[PDB]
């Protein structure tokens, strides 16, 4: 199975430095040309840089806005490609993806899952997790519960319900930035025969602050 | 740089029917070697882009037979023989001829379906948040269609516009509906200056707004 996995992303100080890594597996990395493509609103997908294979002299090409600041490199012995970013600016914020053009071409055939880079001087802050329970008795009906994840930075946060057992009727909404902090909500809808008889918990994780919170939704 | 243009920001389609998306380049994408370096990508909500078609009409591995591509020089077309609800996402064309490689702005495929009234649920501040001096009132407006909805907050009858945080999900890949979250962010002190909190939703599925509320003094 072909795989590309980015790492090294996260919050970075304006003017600071950050090195992104991408480990490849499942295909002949040494024969492929490797690229970094980023994504940001009001720009969509934007090509960033590329490094060719050994046969093509490991030549590097960079988009105008990052030339002189970014350096792409590769370590074929580790099937990895890197992106050293310097003098980071607000404009550099976004999701960075590793993608390769394998030996037989086919454009950008394989893509990684992406790593979010946030260029900001704001500090890392853990979220507060609050249970959202109905204000009245239900009903044979469907009941909607929720989780409010507020006051954290930077993105992302991961929210699951019952450790992943409940996913079908879940809606986790995009986070909203308020006063330098994000607030996000997630709802889950289950049969009135499921809750409150069975335990329904919201599991929130904020990698940046290593926060993990389990909040049980209890009737009010 | 070569400019890739995708005129349509979105395109509505009903499951089962065929549809096509266009892309145009500012320069011919025909290389000296005879190949045309234009590719199509799909980006589903919350996922990374994925190759659909390379060099105008070659389907990538695992791409459904319903996809096909055509074009030449500066005009290209992505086509669906039978669209499925799961096809929701943004479709991009990209030129792989010259540096910098450039992408089109993308065309979001929107699935048309039957009208669906939203399921509206309002939630008073949690006891935990209150002890922390905060008071957020949350309203979920779930699984509705069409995508546009209006939400108004009323405190003791009077409307409140500030301190309202809204978020919307991308179209659901299974039922083709939309959902929304609206949060009225108040301080505990403010929250205690009134009693009636209402989430009023106006959607095309009803002349009268769907009203959900509760009283703090209860
Ligand atoms: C196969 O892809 C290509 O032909 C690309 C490129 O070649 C590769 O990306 C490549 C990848 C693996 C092996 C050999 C060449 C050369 C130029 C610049 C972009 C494009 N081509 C027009």
């Amino acid at each position: 199975e072909v795989t590309l996995q980015e790492s090294g992303g996260g919050l970075v100080q304006p003017g600071g430095s950050m090195k992104l890594s991408c480990a490849a597996s499942g295909f002949t990395f040494s024969d492929a040309w490797v690229d970094w493509v980023r994504q940001s609103p009001g720009k969509g997908l934007e090509w960033v840089a590329e490094i060719r294979n050994k046969a093509n002299n490991h030549a590097t090409k960079y988009t105008e806005s990052v030339k002189g600041r970014f350096t792409i490199s590769r370590d074929d012995s580790k099937s990895s490609v890197y992106l050293q970013m310097n003098s980071l600016r607000a404009e550099d914020t976004g999701i960075y993806y590793c993608t390769s053009v394998p030996q037989l071409g086919r454009g950008f055939a394989y893509w990684g899952q992406g790593t979010l880079v946030t260029v900001s001087a704001a500090s890392t802050t853990p979220p507060s997790v609050y249970p959202l329970a109905p204000g009245s008795g239900g009903a044979g009906s469907m009941v909607t519960l929720g989780c409010l994840v507020k006051g954290y930075f930077p993105e992302p946060v991961t929210v699951t319900w019952n450790s992943g057992a409940l996913s079908s009727g879940v809606h986790t909404f995009p986070a909203v930035l308020n006063g330098d902090l994000y607030t996000l909500s997630s709802s889950v809808t289950v049969p009135s025969s499921t809750w409150p008889s069975q335990t329904v918990t919201c599991n929130v994780a904020h990698p940046a602050s290593s926060t993990q919170v389990d909040k049980k939704i209890v009737p009010k | 740089d070569i400019v890739m243009t995708q005129a349509a920001p979105s395109v509505p389609v009903t499951p089962g029917e065929s549809v096509s998306i266009s892309c145009r380049s500012s320069k011919s994408l025909l290389h000296s070697n005879g190949y045309t370096y234009l590719h199509w990508f799909l980006q589903r909500p919350g996922q990374s882009p994925q190759l659909l078609i390379y060099r105008v009409s070659n389907l990538a591995s695992g791409v459904p037979d319903r996809f096909s591509g055509s074009g030449s020089g500066t005009a290209f077309t992505l086509r669906f023989s039978r669209v499925e609800a799961e096809d929701v996402g943004v479709y991009y064309c990209m030129q792989h001829l010259e540096y910098p490689f450039t992408f089109g702005s993308g065309t979001k495929l929107e699935i048309k379906r039957a009208d669906a009234a939203p399921t509206v649920s309002i939630f008073p501040p949690s006891s935990e948040q209150l002890t922390s001096g905060g008071a957020s009132v949350v309203c979920f407006l779930n699984n509705f269609y069409p995508q546009d909805i209006t939400v108004s907050w009323k405190i003791d009858g009077a409307e409140r516009s500030s301190g309202v945080l809204n978020s919307w999900t991308d179209q659901d890949s299974s039922d083709s509906t939309y959902s929304m979250s609206s949060t009225l962010t108040l301080t505990k002190d403010e929250y205690e200056r009134h009693s009636s909190y209402t989430c009023e939703a106006t959607h095309k599925t009803s002349t009268s707004p769907i009203t959900k509320s509760f009283n703090r003094g209860e």
